[PDB]
RNA sequence: GCAUCGGUUCUGGCGGGGGGAUAAAGGCCCAGGGAAUGUGGCUCCUCCGGGAGUGUUAUAGCCCUGGGUGUAAUACCCUCG
RNA sequence: CCAGAACGCGACGAUACUACCCGCACGUUGUAGACGUAUAAGAAUAGGCUCCGGCCUCGUAUCCUAGCAGGCGAUUCCUCCGCCGGCCUCGAAGUGGCCGUCGGUAAUUCGCGUAUUGCAAUUUAGACACGCGCGGGAUCAAAUCCUUUGCAGACGACUUAGA
């Protein structure tokens, strides 16, 4: 049954600018600036008030209406990452050799790598390259944590889903070896 | 990938004007007569022009380079021709660099060194028209066996009602194309060196 | 209905099938086509069900011999519309080959027909025909999965006669400016009998 | 499974003339087998079925009831 | 045993060109191109630096 | 802030409202009359 | 001097013959008319002549251009094609040629 | 099932020397025509009260046409449909400006949702709903929502199927 | 917080939105009846413009830029009649861009010969004024 | 080729007549009744944009019943040209 | 990496003749079929265009369109069209812009001619290709057989040599 208005709202900091063009939406904030394309769902975007993002869709099924609530989430932890940012907490530990991390940052590129040395003894080292305008860093605070910080929500979500995936336990039973890099922590820089 | 212009020397060797004829021994040997003329008239505008539009408009370059064969042993006068590509840096350079070797003598040394893989490129010993036992490897029949031996016994056994092109059958063998790779170069040996 | 010389169509953004049918209707009743930007069409439905059709075509081959006889499998997006618009055609008689003679497609927009007007079938475009929220994919797309080597080499040609379209733009918008204040400064020096004559019989 | 990137033997939907000739032998057997069933069929049927009744969601279900016990009285009242 | 188009045989290769036979083969082609460039330095339509014109179809014959 | 705590760790979601695309068709007063109409016609 | 056209007459295309979906009958002929697409349309050109016009080898009387009668007798479908009976059937090698729709026999 | 009108059809079985005056039986149907409305009045007599045709005689037939076919109404259909399962009800709702234009849609919308015939469909009640409270199906109480407005998104534009090619791209805003 | 959306505006159908049909009438919306049909009436003096009310599909409509102010829905002829010529909808609708094209059409349509030579006839002579214009246009820059 | 005809047939337009609930509607009046997806007014909130409450026409309208114009018009069906 | 469409394509060299190129002179020459066979933005379609004022369903548009199939002479106008040359420009299967000469030209108006093709009969008219002619400008080539070779080979074919 095809429902004919649906509406979301999305509230807006005062510090933050957004600007949306043929479903473009652009958000600027004190930290800097997100971009994300979101032409492949059909959406009325308008400005139902003074800081308030009115989104709607017309005539449309039960499917359709419920592609607002992803969108307004998207858009909501855009306009997060601008004002607070994200930052995820990994942990490494291990039973034998110590892992030997080293980050660096690439000035042809820009963006941070890092190495993995002597996981459970490899002779391998195994690079990650991080998405940009995602910082790495190692803690003083904490003994073996890394950092990782962004304006982007998925890009520091998926380099630390990165670096989860490339230290991998294989043709070992994980009940004895316990070996690895693991998300310790998610939340804000703020 | 499209031929779009061809620039040639002034002066061109009688060995590689060899290769434009099937009976040089008769000809009036006219080839690129005409065309060395256009160096003289109009102070080579011709040539400048299609050196311009190689420059403008085209993505590879590759020069044109024959053999010496008259230092060759070999009773053949005439001599080999081909397009050798010039790689590296951008195409006015290539363009610059293939004009200023126009008329001039390349050494095997400048092109490849000692201690490097290279491929070559040429055509096998011809063997003429062979059964496939030696064409392709199969296990002779036994002795004696009815029709001969030196065959494949089955070569339909199953359908289509066709004999299939994955059969092995007597043919030609040898004088084909083949590219080999990773040859390493032991030695390029000086030939005015008397102890090469 | 309009008798042409040729017809420019420029296929961007046109269904497939819908558009072989249009065209071939129009080459059997004397018509000569011309499609150009056939990487361009459209194909209703995921890019994998297009994939998956065209491997079962891949799929296909005369088993004795290859060289001859057999579905022979070409990858060029101008080409996948060709074998779209000959299997509409009766391509086996002197008609359909006569018919067939007065097609030719073209990946990108090549010379001459840069210069020329382009049309579109409103009956076969994919913004009028799909429902909103179906997906679609690109024939140019899946002839360079299939192993078309030349798509990039389409795109640096379309950049640069883009450009110069871009530069063409810029002097008709000069050349529509001064049309106007041409009328305008004329308007004042024409007759009014002519004037509002023209504007009763509705010029 | 690896179906798009290699798919199998497709599965035709051309019909023969001898599966449609015994497909429709063998629907029309299906059809006297059944009847014969049904007419030594030994399972006990109701003389009056089961009626469904008013939906709930029928608005005036409440003044249909009662023209029923309307009807019912006056009914009783002529006998 | 690993096939030669396997990922990780990919891998360790371009990991090998990039590191160990690059710099190699880099050096051996500078004193190559050192010695042939050795050797081979050893109006505008009147003129030719305007390009003008040299001295089956796509359309239909119209 | 927040003070609660987010099953799955992401707690930049942020509270979200029940999915009731049907809401606003029929007020409260009047589905309370129609409970009692049909509770009393049942 | 004069730049303009002398065309007094209507284009059209032959495009078959009456034809079910095997058999086909020459007698009578299926023509588009250029700018016709309904049989109201269609109703304009009933009666009007039509000239199939062809060239041949001999130059037979003065002239090598040969030329068939016809006329336009009903319409054809709800698109505005109408039938045709010409004096000798149109030759079947000519399915997609143009033929002359005249404006006379006229009733304006 | 088509254009269809509401008949009303009274019939009765023919008079006997022992019942001189039989009770006549009165019927809202809705048919094509005429003769299709008496064939279903016999149909349902046979049903009901087991009144054949060849004893039997048509009293009336008449066209019971809509008293204010210009206003919008709400009507509710309960109605029981046949399917290889056994008889079910319903109750549907249609928003329309006739009993016949009801019915026509439910008979579209029962066929394109549960692919039943018009043999197997019983009318078995048509309303008026009185009162905008009485919409019971939130598909018509979207529709009966104070101060409704909407657009209408994506709109393809009427161009004439005989005109093939066009030289202008079109629009979907109007 | 400043928010700057470049986004559609499409035109609404409600009660009080005028339409023009396919020949060329026009009619306000009564009602709504779903979202693809209304109840529509144009109780318009001009015979070329009039509706008698019935259901309109949306599919076989345009929307005007005209909206009559606090029409009531349901309301009938007379009302919709009185609020017709209140808010003067035949003058907003001639001064409409659409009537001027459905009149610059008829105007074309209804030439006859003698009419279409004299057309081309004063079109050279303005054509005439307006080349020289151009040229003293383009000759200047 | 045209004109005037005959035979058969396809297609377009116009003028009448009849029926039904002597169509049903609808417009304009007359007399009653009623309600909300409550108009105006009044009260209370506000982002001052608009909401919430009250109740029967006011600075909009609607629904139901009866009557007049009226043997109204029109749809549909039949029918004479 | 192998083959290379023997009815897929490109560049270049030399091209004797009746061959090549230019001009006009026409075809009982041929062609799936000229008759104004006129018209380049790109891009989006839950958005666009703009001269920045506004505009957008709509190519139902714009251009062009009169004169013996379009004559002759004026009045008048500086508008449109075309061939050449110069300078630029155009490589996706290469061609347009500006300037200059020359030639033609109702935007306005008028004078003389049109008849007889007899009341209709394709309105023989375009483009491309081919061919026969002249009058000129330009150029004097190869291949095969044969002898030979063995890097080849059943025979053809192939790699060679013969001034």
């Amino acid at each position: 049954m095809r429902y004919i208005h649906s509406e979301e709202t999305i509230p807006v900091p005062e510090n933050v600018k957004v600007s949306i063009k043929s479903r473009l939406v652009t958000v600027e904030g004190p930290r800097g600036k997100l971009q994300k394309d979101l032409s492949h769902i059909a959406v009325n975007f308008s400005v139902v008030k003074k800081g308030v993002i009115g989104l709607e869709i017309h005539h449309g099924s039960r499917k359709d209406v419920a592609a607002l609530r992803t969108v307004r989430t998207i858009i909501n932890n855009m306009i997060i990452g601008v004002t607070k940012g994200f930052k995820y907490k990994m942990r490494y530990v291990y039973a034998h050799f110590p892992i030997n991390v080293n980050v660096e940052k690439n000035a042809e590129t820009g963006c941070y790598e890092v190495e993995i040395r002597n996981f459970i003894g490899e002779k391998i080292v195994r690079k990650v390259v991080m998405a940009p305008g995602v910082e790495v860093e190692i803690s003083k605070a904490q003994k073996d944590e890394l950092i990782l910080s962004g304006n982007s929500l998925e890009a520091v979500s998926q380099s630390a889903a990165d670096i989860q995936q490339i230290c991998k336990v294989r043709n070992k039973d994980i009940r004895k070896f316990l070996d690895g890099i693991y998300v310790s922590e998610k939340g804000n820089i703020v | 990938l499209r031929s779009l212009t061809t620039v040639w020397a002034e002066h061109l060797s009688d060995e590689v004007k060899r290769r434009f004829y099937k009976n040089w021994y008769k000809s009036k040997k006219k080839a690129f007569t005409k065309y060395a003329k256009k160096y003289a008239e109009n102070n080579g505008a011709s040539i400048t022009r299609e050196l311009e539009r190689i420059k403008k408009y085209c993505t590879v370059v590759r020069v044109l380079a024959h053999t010496q064969i008259r230092k060759t042993p070999l009773k053949q006068k005439k001599a080999h021709l081909m397009e050798i590509q010039i790689n590296g840096g951008s195409v006015a350079d290539k363009v610059e660099f293939g004009r200023s070797l126009f008329e001039k003598p390349v050494t095997i040394d400048t092109i490849f060194e000692k201690d490097e893989m290279i491929d070559v490129i040429a055509v096998t010993k011809g063997h003429g028209f062979v059964g496939v036992t030696a064409r392709w490897g199969t296990k002779k029949l036994p002795r004696k066996t009815h029709k001969g031996l030196r065959k494949v016994a089955c070569i339909g056994a199953w359908h289509p009602s066709h004999v299939q092109w994955t059969v092995a059958r007597a043919g030609q063998m040898g004088y084909h194309h083949r590219t080999s790779v990773n040859h390493k170069i032991y030695r390029i040996g000086k030939g005015d060196d008397e102890a090469n | 209905s309009s008798f042409e010389s040729v017809v420019v169509i420029d296929g961007k953004g046109h269904l497939l099938g819908r558009l072989a049918s249009i065209v071939a209707k129009q080459l059997l009743s004397g018509q000569k086509i011309v499609v150009v930007r056939c990487e361009a069409l459209n194909i209703s439905g995921e890019f994998f069900r297009a994939k998956l059709k065209y491997h079962a075509y891949l799929r296909k081959m005369t088993r004795y011999n290859p060289t001859r006889g057999g579905p022979f499998h070409f990858r060029a997006p101008s080409r996948i519309f060709y074998k779209a618009v000959r299997g509409m055609i009766p391509h086996k008689t002197a008609r359909g080959a006569a018919a067939l003679e007065r097609l030719k497609v073209f990946e990108g927009v090549p010379p001459p027909y840069d210069k020329k007007k382009k049309m579109v079938v409103p009956q076969a475009l994919r913004v009028l025909r799909l429902q909103p929220g179906r997906k679609y994919c690109t024939v140019g797309r899946l002839s360079h999965e299939v192993g078309w080597k030349y798509q990039d080499v389409v795109a640096r040609l379309e950049e640069r006669r883009k450009a110069k379209g871009a530069a063409y733009y810029e002097r008709k918008k000069l050349a529509a400016r001064q049309l106007s204040e041409a009328k305008k400064a004329a308007a004042a020096k024409v007759d009014p009998k002519v004037s509002e004559a023209l504007a009763a019989y509705g010029y | 499974a690896g179906t798009i990137n290699k798919p199998k033997k497709p599965t035709s939907k051309r019909k023969t003339t001898r599966l449609r000739a015994k497909i429709s032998k063998r629907a029309a057997e299906k059809k006297r087998k059944e009847r014969k069933l049904a007419r030594k069929n030994p399972e006990w049927r109701s003389k009056l079925k089961k009626d469904p009744g008013i939906p709930n969601l029928f608005p005036y279900k409440e003044r249909l009831l009662q023209q029923i016990e309307e009807e019912r009285i006056r009914r009783k009242e002529e006998l | 045993a690993k096939s030669a188009r396997a990922s990780r045989i990919k891998e360790n290769h371009q990991r090998f060109k990039k590191n160990i036979a690059g710099p190699v083969e880099a050096a051996r082609l500078e004193r190559l191109s050192a010695k042939l460039m050795a050797i081979a330095q050893a109006s505008g339509v009147k003129s030719g630096k305007s390009i003008g014109r040299k001295d089956s179809s796509i359309v239909f014959p119209m | 802030k927040n003070l609660g705590m987010r099953k799955n760790g992401q707690v930049w979601l942020p509270a979200k409202k029940a999915f009731r695309p049907t809401k606003g068709l029929t007020s409260w007063e009047l589905r309370v009359k129609k409970r009692q109409e049909q509770a009393a016609m049942k | 001097p004069s730049e303009a056209g002398h065309r007094l007459y209507v284009k059209g295309r032959h495009l078959s013959y009456q034809r079910g979906r095997r058999n086909t009958h020459p007698k009578t002929s299926l023509i588009k008319i250029e700018g016709v697409d309904d049989t109201a349309a269609a109703n304009f050109y009933l009666g009007k002549r039509v000239a199939y016009v062809y060239r041949a080898q001999k130059e037979v009387r003065g002239t090598k251009i040969r030329v068939i009668w016809g006329k336009i007798t009903r319409p054809h479908g709800n698109s505005g094609v109408v039938r045709a009976k010409f004096t000798h059937p149109l030759p079947a090698r000519s399915f997609g040629a143009s033929v002359r729709i005249m404006l006379y026999p006229s009733s304006i | 099932m088509g254009r269809l009108q509401e008949y009303q059809v009274i019939g009765r079985h023919l008079p006997t020397e022992a019942n001189p005056n039989p009770a006549l039986y009165r019927m809202r149907i809705f048919a094509p025509n005429e003769v299709v409305a008496k064939s279903r009045f016999w149909y349902f007599l046979r049903g009901l009260k087991k009144v054949k045709k060849a004893t039997g005689e048509i009293v009336s037939v008449n066209v019971i046409s809509e008293k204010h076919p210009l206003k919008v109404k709400n009507f509710g259909i309960w109605l029981r449909y046949d399917s290889r399962s056994g008889t079910h009800n319903m109750y549907k709702e249609y928003r329309e400006t006739s009993r016949v234009a009801a019915v026509e849609a439910m008979y579209a919308d029962m066929a394109a949702r549960h692919r039943a015939r018009f043999r197997s469909i019983h009318i078995l009640k048509v309303v008026e709903l009185e009162k905008t409270e009485d919409v019971k199906r939130p598909y018509i109480k979207q529709l009966v929502a104070k101060n409704l407005s909407f657009p209408l998104p994506h709109r393809v534009p009427k161009i004439s199927t005989k005109k093939i090619f066009s030289a202008k791209r079109p629009s979907t805003f109007s | 917080a400043e928010i700057n959306v470049e986004a559609t505006s499409w035109r609404r159908v409600e009660v009080g939105r005028v339409l023009k049909l396919e020949n060329g009438s026009l009619a306000a919306i009564v009602e709504i009846i779903d979202h693809k049909r209304v109840l529509a009436d144009g109780p318009s003096s001009d015979p070329k413009l009039a509706t008698p009310r019935g259901i309109v599909p949306l599919s076989r409509a345009l929307l005007t830029p005209i909206v009559i102010p606090k029409l009531p829905r349901g309301a009938r002829t007379g009302a919709v009649k009185k609020a017709w010529e209140a808010y003067g909808v035949d003058a907003k609708w001639k001064e409409t861009n659409w009537a001027k094209k459905q009149l610059q059409q008829e105007r074309r349509q209804s030439l006859t010969d003698f009419d279409r030579f004299k057309v081309m006839r004063l079109k050279k002579q303005r054509r005439f004024e307006e080349r020289k214009a151009l040229a003293k246009i383009k000759a200047a820059a």
